[PDB]
């Protein structure tokens, strides 16, 4: 067969893809491929990091609003 | 018409005149032909033609494309006293490389066709964008002048040009090359516009006339004295002293004593339409030996483009503002804008040079235009802003069809 | 052009472009892991090479 349609596929397939994109993706950008250090990664969870920050202020801002109930004009 | 005489030029530069065959195929004639120019070739004392590894011998133009080898000398555009090149060809022909994984393939291929970034270009960024930020600079500093009459614009404008002047000096004498002259220029003409106004703000009260005096004086000045020291960038610098050097004119009367603006502009547009026909004489006296000639000859060609350039500016601000769509016999400077455009719309054809000819045809197409969109802003009703789109739409399809046909 | 045996060119002509073998010999991977322990990316690319 040829792969065509939806599937199954293992854990050791899904990083090997991932893997690849990443490569294909540096050599667009910067033109080499030896990937000494590599930015892609450490840029995106930093992106990641600012959103899970955001997420704990407002765990943060929904417990103080059960500890002392109050109300707003609406 | 049996035969034609045509120049053939040969190896590194000798030129043979040469009566052709005109009905044979001009693959029968390049090879006899090759033997005939080594021989003079061989006489001189020369170095004769001889071919290197692989590749063939071709007829071309002066151009470089070669002729068609089954076609007669006939049958191609050539004509009589015409001048052709005889060429040696190398081989084109070699593997063909291949890459499999795509990943690789990406980088090995993008990096050849396109150009990255180099601290060379660099350079001309940073220098354009602190060129950018000073009119910039100057802009703001401007606008508070308008509502008030404290010293503040003059004395922070001046501080600013003679900073600016001072960095753009010390370039200019550590300049070594080319590209070391751009930035040293663009650094040095960005200095004129803080000084310009720099001058034109100090006059107390309200601004106006004086203060116009001052600054198309001192920028008239500065373009002449860039001109003349540096003898670069001719064409911009000749537009500005121009037009600095007409508007003080107008700024001079009306600041001592005008009747009306109509006056005034009727006799900038009057010296504007007789500077036409004097331009090009302007130009031409305004510019081993060779050397010389060919420097002059580009001179000259710049110094007319900017002269035809600074005239183009002043008429399309007089003639827009002299054809008032109230004032009295609204249809009659209408009417004179029109046989105003029409005889630089005819005049065009009189250059020989590509953007010589297109600002002039552009000229006149700008005042129409121009002229036009006023009536559709003043006097606005539903049939002005109807029939003038009406006629900026047709206009240009008119001119388009009637010269591709 | 000769013919004294040393001219590997002699009686040899030229008909057009193709396809050929190079010059290299390349080494059969030592060790090959069975397909069931074949890794996907480097196999693939290998497959390929």
């Amino acid at each position: 067969g040829s792969g065509y349609g939806l599937g199954l596929s293992t854990r050791t397939q899904v990083t090997g893809y991932q893997f690849l994109a990443r490569r294909t993706a540096m050599a667009l950008t910067r033109w080499r491929v030896r990937m000494e250090i590599e930015p892609g990664r450490r840029q995106t969870l930093a992106v990641v990091a600012s959103v899970s920050a955001a997420l704990v202020i407002c765990l943060g801002a929904l417990l103080w609003s059960f500890i002392s109930p109050s109300g707003q004009l609406n | 018409p049996q035969a034609v005489v045509v120049g053939v030029m040969a190896g590194e530069g000798v030129q043979i005149g040469v009566l052709l065959d005109a009905n044979a195929p001009v693959s029968v004639m390049t090879d006899p032909l090759l033997k005939v120019v080594n021989s003079r070739l061989r006489e001189l004392g020369e170095a004769p033609l001889e071919a290197t590894g692989r590749g063939r011998w071709a007829l071309c133009l002066v151009d470089g494309a070669p002729l068609r080898a089954t076609q007669s000398l006939t049958e191609q555009d050539v004509y009589d006293g015409d001048r052709l090149w005889i060429r040696f060809i190398a081989d084109t022909e070699r593997r063909s490389q291949v890459i499999e994984h795509i990943s690789t393939a990406v980088a090995s291929d993008l990096s050849k066709r396109f150009a990255r970034i180099d601290p060379i270009v660099a350079v001309q960024v940073g220098a354009s964008m602190v060129a950018t930020g000073v009119v910039l600079a100057t802009g703001v500093l401007g606008w508070w002048r308008w509502h008030h009459n404290t010293w503040l614009t003059t004395i922070y404008t001046a501080v600013i040009g003679v900073l600016v002047l001072a960095v753009a000096m010390l370039l200019l004498m550590r300049a070594k090359t080319d590209a070391d002259r751009r930035v040293a220029d663009i650094m040095l003409m960005s200095a004129i516009m803080p000084v310009t106004v720099a001058a034109a703000a100090a006059p107390p009260g309200p601004v106006g006339s004086p203060q116009a005096v001052l600054g198309f004086g001192v920028l008239t000045v500065a373009a002449a004295l860039a001109l003349r020291f540096t003898g670069r960038r001719l064409g911009i610098y000749t537009t500005i002293v121009i037009i600095g050097a007409l508007t003080m004119l107008a700024a001079l009367a009306r600041m001592v004593a005008a009747t009306s603006a109509v006056t005034l502009l009727s006799s900038l547009l009057l010296i504007c339409v007789v500077a036409y026909h004097a331009a090009p004489a302007l130009s031409r006296r305004l510019a081993s030996s060779v050397r010389d000639v060919l420097l002059q000859a580009e001179r000259a060609r710049s110094f007319l483009s900017g002269l035809l350039t600074g005239l183009g500016v002043m008429v399309v601000v007089c003639m827009t503002s002299l054809c008032d769509p109230h004032t009295g016999q609204r249809w009659l400077p209408l009417i004179l804008a029109g046989f105003t455009s029409g005889f630089l719309l005819l005049r065009g054809r009189s250059y020989v040079d590509r953007w010589q000819s297109i600002t002039l045809a552009g000229t006149a197409v700008i005042i129409a235009a121009a002229v036009c969109v006023r009536y559709a802003l003043e006097l606005s009703s539903p049939l002005a802003v109807s029939i003038v789109a009406a006629i900026l739409v047709l206009l240009p399809a008119a001119g388009m069809a009637a010269a591709a046909h | 052009r000769k013919p004294d045996g040393k001219d590997l060119n002699f009686g040899v002509v030229r008909v057009g472009v193709g396809m050929t073998r190079p010059e290299v010999t390349w080494g059969e991977p030592q060790n090959m892991p069975t397909d069931i322990e074949l890794e996907p990316v480097t196999g693939k690319a290998l497959q390929e090479f």
